[PDB]
């Protein structure tokens, strides 16, 4: 986990 | 070397290096437009700057810093003493010992209760005893 | 004797010279001495406004809009007041953050109904946080309480930008860009456009209009205008088509990567992509002023300092550059992490940066040479992190930090100890607030220092 939440693919 | 004459308010005549009392700006500039007159400016206080000034002929001064220690024992005079010695560096424009001297009295009133401050100038408190609590709270 | 009262003899400049020597406590004693010491020290504005600046309560160039702000405040006070009263309420406030024995009062509140918050606004007495589930939460961070929550996204919101009386910009996984109206409890506007996931957004302010920009997975930048409020509808207000949309400006390509991060003051914009690159672009003209190039991975935050006319670059490379936008030049290579950088904050005299390795760097903001250096003992990826000049306020998995910025000393380390995970740190002045994690659930934490 690199601590930058990301949204997911569409 | 040349001289310059420096005459206090007193009529006395102090002699000093030239380039010594170009630390004054006043004088500085008094030569560059030898006798100056240093009107009601007392002798012993007069003396007093040239001796610091003397003293302080190789330093170089800036441009909060603290008082050298050589000159808070020469600044450990009489109030009245500090007090004439700080308007003659403002009327003669010697900006360092005019900083130097504030700073003596800064560290008067360093850490002191406002009652300790009141001694040390032997100030009267004015104030009613209403206003004296509402200042206390921070006005 | 020989005693004198020399603040009253002496000249009023040459007594104002002496409490400038002073501490402000000093200062403080002086007012109850005499009605006349009283009357000299309230009568300089200088005095109190080097004290303000010495304490990096202001800088020089923020002490207009501080005066006015007090002005606003206290209207029937004098300046010298103001400022003094500004001072007191700041220096007893940063005493209580520095007291380690102090401890600031907490109220937990409900967050969203997912455990993972994504964005935090905390501006103008709000708190305005958007989640994954969909949702909007605006609070009230006076009276410490929840207000309402915005819905209207079909998607999860992942950029929230809070602009002026209570109005709000957000950006969701459903390609939307949404104008909201709190005081209304509605969304005003939906403005549609992107072809993908809107990332990132900024809000700035050319010849006094507000433009929106927005950042997305499709590599482009939309720019919009902010629509004005209303006086005396059909609310939201659709625009499903940008040509047929009066606040839609155009569109910004250049970037071949999703775009990350965006940053931007005045007529300027500066975007970071996952190309590597980063574009400063001109939203007056509508057109690309440099391609910045040269990062080696994802550009993952970006600031553009208006003031000193730079950029600001943290990427995925480890490395922070530092680009000359009067030229587009490369000015600096910062090398303070070894892994992905993606945080990066700038106050008066401090660039921040934090790593995915726990560290953090703090840079000075004008010469970038190193004045601290931090890292969480867990090494757990730094998740936020607010800053000003006297606080560092950070926070990662099972930590939550609060930083001496000037003795360099960590203050308290276990004031939210029962978080699992801090999302989104932000404070000013007595107020501090996090959005947290715990135990599966997402919380909003108010943290008081008055």
């Amino acid at each position: 986990f690199n601590g930058l939440t990301s949204p997911q693919r569409s | 070397t040349s001289n310059v004459v420096l005459v206090s308010g007193e009529g006395e005549r102090f002699t000093v290096d030239k380039k010594i009392a170009e630390r004054s700006l006043l004088l500085k500039n008094y030569l560059n437009d030898i006798v100056m007159p240093v009107p009601n400016v007392r002798s012993s206080v007069l003396q007093k700057v040239i001796e610091w000034a003397e003293h302080h002929r190789d330093s170089n001064f800036p441009d909060s810093a603290p008082v050298d220690s050589w000159d808070r024992e020469f600044l450990k005079v009489d109030q009245e003493m500090l007090y004439e010695i700080i308007l003659a560096a403002n009327y003669l424009n010697i900006k360092p010992l005019l900083d130097a001297g504030c700073k003596v009295v800064a560290e008067m009133i360093r850490g002191r209760s406002p009652e300790e401050i009141r001694r040390t100038f032997n100030i009267v408190n004015d104030f009613t005893p209403e206003e004296e609590a509402a200042i206390r709270r921070e006005n | 004797n020989l005693k004198r009262d020399l603040i009253t003899s002496l000249p009023f400049e040459i007594s104002l010279k002496i409490f400038n020597y002073l501490q402000f406590e000093d200062i403080i004693n002086s007012l109850g001495v005499s009605q006349n010491w009283n009357k000299i020290i309230r009568k300089s504005t200088s005095l109190w406004k080097k004290l303000l600046i010495s304490e990096n309560f202001v800088s020089p160039k923020g002490f207009n809009s501080l005066n006015l702000k007090l002005s606003q405040k206290y209207p029937k006070l004098s300046q010298q007041d103001r400022l003094r009263l500004s001072f007191l309420e700041n220096i007893f406030i940063l005493k209580n953050w520095y007291n380690p024995k102090f401890v600031p009062q907490r109220t937990t509140l409900r967050g969203h109904m997912t455990s993972v918050i994504t964005c935090l606004q905390f501006e103008d007495n709000y708190v305005i946080t958007g989640a994954d589930d969909k949702m909007i939460r605006v609070y009230d961070s006076i009276n410490k309480k929840f207000l309402l929550q915005l819905s209207g996204h079909d998607g999860g919101v992942w950029a929230l930008k809070y602009a002026h009386g209570g109005i709000l910009v957000s950006g969701s996984t459903d390609r939307t860009v949404r104008v909201w109206d709190i005081k209304k409890g509605c969304c005003t506007h939906v403005f549609e456009g992107h072809n993908s996931t809107v990332r990132c957004l900024d809000i700035v302010e050319y010849k006094n209009i507000k433009y929106i920009v927005t950042g997305s997975r499709d590599n482009t930048l939309h720019v919009w205008k902010l629509p004005k409020e209303s006086s005396v509808h059909d609310y939201p207000l659709v625009f499903h088509t940008p040509e047929e949309n009066p606040y839609f400006v155009g569109v910004l390509r250049g970037h071949m990567a999703s775009v990350r991060t965006v940053s931007g003051h005045g007529n300027i914009v500066v975007s970071g992509s996952y190309d590597n690159t980063l574009i400063v672009w001109d939203v007056a003209q509508m057109k690309c002023l440099y391609i910045l190039s040269g990062h080696t991975d994802r550009i993952y935050s970006t600031i553009y300092d208006h003031e000193r006319k730079r950029c600001i670059s943290a990427s995925m490379d480890t490395t922070i550059r530092i680009w000359d936008l009067e030229n587009g030049e490369l000015m600096y290579t910062l090398q303070g992490h070894t892994a992905l950088v993606g945080l990066l904050r700038l106050s008066d005299k401090f660039l921040v940066s934090a790593a995915a390795d726990g560290s953090i760097r703090g840079w000075d903001a004008n010469d970038y040479s190193r004045k601290f250096s931090y890292h969480h003992t867990n090494l757990s990826a730094i998740t936020t992190f607010y800053v000003s000049d006297n606080i560092l306020v950070s926070g990662s998995e099972n930590q939550f930090n609060i930083y001496n910025l000037r003795s360099g000393k960590l203050v308290h380390a276990n004031i939210l100890k029962d978080a699992d995970q801090i999302w989104s740190v932000n404070f000013k002045g007595k107020t501090l607030v996090a959005a947290v994690e715990k135990d599966g659930q997402s919380f909003l934490e108010i943290l008081d220092f008055s």
